[PDB]
């Protein structure tokens, strides 16, 4: 990772590429979501807002997916504060990178031209006894459950449709995701 | 306009705000444009020939030589 | 981890986000609670009780759950300083972690709407004599008791509730664990 | 990783090698293409065009191959931004490596003389049952047909050539690769 | 590890060496050989700092070496500072050694703290010989140990023998009543 | 690596000793040559190519060889660069380390009196099927052309003997490297 | 490890605390014996020597042992250099631990009062032919010699006695090794 | 460990014209140590440069190149033997200058001939067996032209492991005289 080193009056600063992102409002998303990730993107998203609440946030997005309850957490910051939170696609959006590229703001959802979008059920596990593997299912059922219904509200689809469309793993490209609804517009060179 | 925005905001981080304050006005001098650049050639060039007149030299300078 | 550099009248500072974070008084407990990790948290505690004992201090939860012996250090600790100390849930918070998201000030435990918490009885193991599993499983079971005993006071909820609700893995959403008085109101967006 | 003191002015501050052939505009992607190091390009192209608009860019591409969606994304960053990005082929550029060397700025991909470039198709796995077998052999076969289709149109061939061409590992020398239209020009030395 | 700005100062910190400077010695790990060494090191530098005011020790480990412990507790006791020790979380093994090996009077614990008091482990591996050397090192060490544990304590090294035979477990009433800890700090 | 300080007209500065070399454009290549190191190589010739594009490059060789790419990669770079590099064999330059060592100009390849190079036949693999074992056999054969090419070039030796004395591994003392024309002089001590 | 702040009047210089204790010619041996940790011991002691060569050097001893050649460097450096060495055993002081403890200079050498020294035969290992374990034997038996003749010129007890002593392993406590003649004096609390 | 006054302690003591040789001698070490000889020779090329040995051996290439960066740079390089000096490490023992080779006084070197391996067919197998015998004649002609020995009795002594002490050392041209404690 390059270092970038800017001169002032006061003194020297040394940004990595990514806090140089970081300081025109970009949080790059660009790994595994797990917890450590999505406590890093809070809290960025979280000084962004201190920093000044009324310019727009910049989220770019090229990740697998990860765990549900770090992107839930990512939502949840995203939705909480007053700017609004530019998506933009870049490469890979898969689970929930999907879902965190169609938490966006609205008419600010973008993708590049060949860029792919993947949307399907979580994935689990359940182990041990016939009442903790029923547990297991019910929460599991539970999530996707609550996932199908933020994706309709998000989305504009129907959630039979959307539970349909997630059974099996779905590949979208940009222009069918904004067919779908997943992002607002392709991004024209 | 963003260019001015972003000299101005930096600008407040170097001085205190009591200092800026009292100020009557702080202008932003843009960066010379192309036909700015030509015009200044043109002033000096004349200028100069002003200069070498006064000592009786005659001297003409060609658009292309001064975009040069 | 992002670099932060802010420009202030005293100069210029480079801080890292969870170092910026703290500076507002805000603690980030997004790992498995093991010995330095909530050796992390009750010094971030203590120092921010030292700069001032009279403002909020926030702590943001993010965690699987962890060592009981931890988070029952952390908890004394936010339970022996002056300030008040906020517990907001950031995505989930299980096992300890729930358990030190109620220990928050009383009308000050937040959590976000789409978060989800679980509760259930601690783990452990014995190995060995039969004398040295009855030990350890002594110790077992004194320490559900402790444990079942605080949420019982922070709660309001009967000892015996939480006994038959914390056998198993019992995962609550927002609005479930404000009505099971975990938390005190979600936080509504803005 | 050497360092570098050297800079104008005030020359206190010193870089690494990487860094420092950053502010000359040079990119070095020697190594496979992941989504780290793609994040990474990317990160910088930005940069760069943020630094001047007008400038042009130096990528110098040694690399195996990688995922092709990492490849997307500096294609498409590389697309996106107004200053043109020039791709010299250092060593190998084969896979997505090959195909980054095509995406430079028309009339301004170069390769060094006894350099060495690979054109194939795409690989992957599929694992599971039948219907998951269907579908990701659809989304590989998808995938090699838009990689076909952008190969086409920025080498000037038709794509049944492009097809018939990688269906095996197709090894071609700088003259080669010149006279099929994936660079431009040998750069002779002086 | 968070970075701390002391804002009358304008200096950085990291967070341990910010308690250090307020005297605060923080033992949250297994001890060691090297954890000794930087305890050890920590204890006389803070002797050279002021020859007068208290050193406090925070345990949070499981135990560890005995010989470490060993050592910890002949340079609290050498040098000439009071040393309190406060229980944060557990006080295991060597761990509970040091919380009695503190101040008299200064020993504190947490309310929900626990404390754990065994005898050493160990081990021999070879000739009968060998085995029985390692044998009279690990019982002369458990000898010193309910010593030094009587002494800090009050209690007869016979109840001290009888008690850490398994593992015993206190809490922080418990522990005062032993005689392990002094006190428990009550909340504000 | 000790950290090397000077006293400078401009204060006292502080390098590594390989910056510090690099420095006085010292470039030392002492490990494998993949595309790291390769790339590292590089971006150094490069950066002193920018710096100043008439003083002379120095290139330390001790390396037991690497990958054929990496080799003709840095090969490339050192051909194109319009400064002079001089190359000393430090110790062992075996495989592709002789490769780069016979790259340095003309009058400027030099060798420690009781060092060793070696030439090899490029090692390689194939795996798959009768056809990809054959595209991957007419790859070897063609770099391996390539190779002796280059070799015969810049030795002024014939193409067979180059042939025949590297169907087998061939250790060669300073004395004969320079008879056989791999280097120009050996290093006599001063 | 933990960094500290001096200089209450200057109160502007920082340390780590290994470097402060340097400051005041304190040397730590805390870890075990190998080349890397002899090498820094050496270089301490060397580096103390010159900034001061009359005032006493203070050596903390604290291992469970180490090779012998890397204790005997340490041993050669001590009994060099000009400025007197105290060796004070923190802990435990075994296999050569107690061979440097036994080096400090006449009466100033002290122990912890619980604090355990242990004295044994080196250990070692021979594995090939007959003449290799012969070879091997007879240099083990030699430096063996060699440890008890510095030992009992540094003890006054007789050779026979402490290769009888030697035989196993002899664990002392401080009195016990005060009256066998390792140390000068137990370090009695204040 | 950091030394103020701040230099680390291996770069303080470089400072002082003092390059320590403490560990396996492989290529990384062997470019390290010839960096350092290098920039010793440019800093001041009149005074002595001081190498300390404690190495159990490594690479013979390595150690080739560092007794070539030895001999020749300018200023010269005397060698004292810190705790063992085994295999290449011996050989670079014997490259320091003439009057100037040190070794503490129980210290310990061993002198024995280069160990390798070779894997294959029957040629490859004698291609790599003459290379190591040239690579021995090799390093027993340097050894016998630095210690003023035949190069028979350096064959026979060198055929097993051979442990010499200081002492030994002595009487054997390896070392010039040991260090006496002052």
């Amino acid at each position: 990772i390059p270092t970038v080193i800017e001169t002032t009056n006061r003194g020297e600063r040394a940004y990595d590429i990514y806090s140089r992102l970081l300081k025109d409002r970009i949080i790059m998303l660009g790994s595994q979501i797990d917890d450590n990730v999505a406590n890093s993107i809070v809290s960025q998203l979280l000084f962004l807002q201190a920093q000044d609440s009324e310019k727009d946030i910049y989220l770019y997005i090229n990740s697998p997916g990860g765990s549900v309850t770090a992107g839930f957490a990512i939502y949840d910051t995203i939705q909480h504060i007053k700017p609004d939170v530019q998506t933009i696609c870049i490469g890979m959006a898969a689970s929930m990178g999907s879902f965190l590229l169609a938490a966006g703001a609205k008419g600010k959802r973008f993708a590049l031209p060949n860029a792919e979008v993947m949307i399907h059920q979580p994935l689990g596990g359940a182990q041990g006894q016939a009442t903790e593997i029923e547990i297991a299912a019910n929460h599991i059922l539970k999530t996707r459950e609550k996932l199908n219904r933020i994706l309709s509200e998000r989305t504009g689809q129907s959630i039979e449709k959307i539970q349909k469309d997630t059974d099996r793993d779905n590949f979208l490209t940009a222009e069918e995701a904004k067919e779908y609804g997943l992002i607002d517009e392709v991004m024209v060179p | 306009e963003t260019i001015r925005k972003t000299m101005l905001k930096e600008l407040k981080n170097s001085f205190r705000p009591e200092f800026l304050n009292r100020v009557d006005d702080i202008i932003v001098f843009h960066k010379l444009t192309k036909e700015e650049l030509k015009e200044i050639v043109t002033m000096m060039v004349n200028k100069l020939t002003n200069r070498l007149s006064e000592q009786n030299i005659n001297i003409i300078v060609t658009d292309k030589a001064k975009d040069k």
